């Protein structure tokens, strides 16, 4: 036997071809040596639960304390800084407000200044305003969906109509009207939305539990939250590539048309962008001199130090590469976008928005 | 033959399948039994996301295997 299966010892010389032989071997994953099958199921079950945070294990406050302490022992954070950050966190979390430690302000004018002077840029189409929220000590690894929600809310709050709806989340408390809810408060509001009947299908998928977890969320939880707060969304499902080499030209065309409503001066919020395993925020789009379209994508995995470069004395022209995504750089098999498109104006529409509805592009329904 | 499909909440259902059934067919059976749209279903076995056009036999999925069912697009 020139080659046999290293796990079960099957003679692979009589396989139909090399792909089927390799595919048999890989079916033993993760076993690579001669080794019940219900055990591998448990291991995979645990690894998927840990990845998605579906085991409810840990929470934002605990991870914050642990990771800040690790930074102290690593020499990265002074003990004084530990005390200031911990106090700020407790104070802001007492009100359900994000503590602002991971924010970078004024993203739109900073990006616009660099983009409009970039040599190959002919048009720069941006949301009206947005602040960047970076994942930090308490949420790195899992907070991306919530941070992107925070970025979108930071923009919506500047519009008095949307501010009026969002401000209802404070339920009696009277913080500054520009206050952005913390991750823990966002988890609470989603649980409350679920308990009033929003997206029963989705709440069941997530174990009907979000507060005091480190659980991954996606575009549907964004829609759930905003619909709960009487804000009308649209969820657009770019379910398969539409261009050569696995690219998404139809997503870029959709984003261009979306932001073309921004030149009139009317308020245009950014877009929530989901793919498998990670979410981001589309803050705008550039048209380059050959006519190609380049997304400007904010990412909570980028640090405040990375985002500070856009305001720097130098770091500008090439530093913009961090936000830019051409069609060749967007090759996930599937993307979903959530856009805010207005307000929910009656109890009938409110109740109906409890069943989430999405738009598929290309249309296959 | 019987296999199991288990979501990340632990909800487990059993399916009657055959080795020549395609993954698309299995997602249709999941929809018939639980009402879950196939476009929301991500089936995982032995570290792979199973492709709609391949069969259970292609993935060496035998009797009493558990497929893990991840739902929607999250991250
Ligand atoms: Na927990
Ligand atoms: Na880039
Ligand atoms: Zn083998």
């Amino acid at each position: 036997p020139t080659h046999s299966c290293p796990v079960c010892g099957m003679n692979l010389d009589n396989a139909s071809n090399s792909e089927s032989a390799a595919r048999h071997v890989e079916s033993h994953f993760p076993a690579t040596s001669p080794q019940a099958l219900r055990e591998r199921e448990q291991r995979e079950f645990e690894m998927l639960r840990a990845q998605y945070g579906m085991d409810n294990q840990g929470n934002f406050r605990e991870q914050s304390v642990t990771n800040m302490q690790r930074a102290v022992y690593a020499g990265e954070m002074s003990v004084a800084d530990y005390y200031e950050r911990t106090l700020d966190l407790r104070a802001a979390e007492s009100c359900g407000i994000d503590d602002g430690s991971s924010i970078t302000r004024s993203i739109v004018p900073r990006v616009r200044a660099i983009s409009t002077t970039a040599p190959n840029v002919v048009r720069t189409l941006l949301c009206t305003c947005v602040d960047h929220y970076a994942s930090s000590y308490g949420d790195r690894g899992w907070g991306c969906g919530y941070r992107n929600m925070q970025m979108l809310i930071s923009s919506l709050l500047t519009h008095t109509g949307y501010n009026e709806r969002l401000y209802k989340l404070w339920q009696g408390q009277k913080p500054p009207r520009s206050s952005v809810p913390s991750i823990s408060r966002l988890q609470s509001l989603i649980e409350q939305a679920w308990s009033q009947g929003f997206d029963i299908q989705g709440s069941e998928q997530l174990g009907c539990r979000l507060v005091n977890t480190r659980k991954w969320i996606g575009a549907t939880e964004v829609v759930t939250l905003l619909s709960f707060l009487r804000i009308k969304c649209q969820l657009v499902d770019f379910h398969r590539p539409t261009g050569p080499g696995g690219t998404h030209p139809e997503l870029f065309t959709w984003v261009l048309k979306y932001f073309e409503n921004s030149v009139g001066g009317e308020f245009v919020p950014p877009l929530y962008l989901q793919h498998q395993g990670h979410s981001r925020t589309i803050m705008g789009i550039e048209v380059h001199r050959d006519g190609s379209l380049i997304l400007l994508v904010l990412d909570p995995s980028h640090s405040p130090q990375q985002m500070a470069q856009f305001g720097d004395t130098n770091s500008s022209a090439v530093a913009l590469r961090l936000l830019r995504k051409s069609e060749a750089a967007m090759k996930a098999r599937q993307y979903q976008i959530v856009a805010v498109v207005g307000t929910i104006d009656s109890e009938q529409q409110y109740q109906q928005s409890k069943i989430l509805r999405g738009t598929r592009i290309p249309q296959d329904r | 033959m019987q296999i199991f499909v288990k979501t990340l909440t632990g909800k487990t259902i059993t399916l009657e399948v055959e080795p020549s059934d395609t993954i698309e067919n299995v997602k249709a059976k999941i929809q018939d039994k639980e009402g879950i749209p196939p476009d929301q279903q991500r089936l995982i076995f032995a570290g792979k996301q199973l492709e709609d056009g391949r069969t259970l036999s292609d993935y060496n999925i035998q009797k009493e295997s558990t497929l893990h069912l991840v739902l929607r697009l999250r991250g």
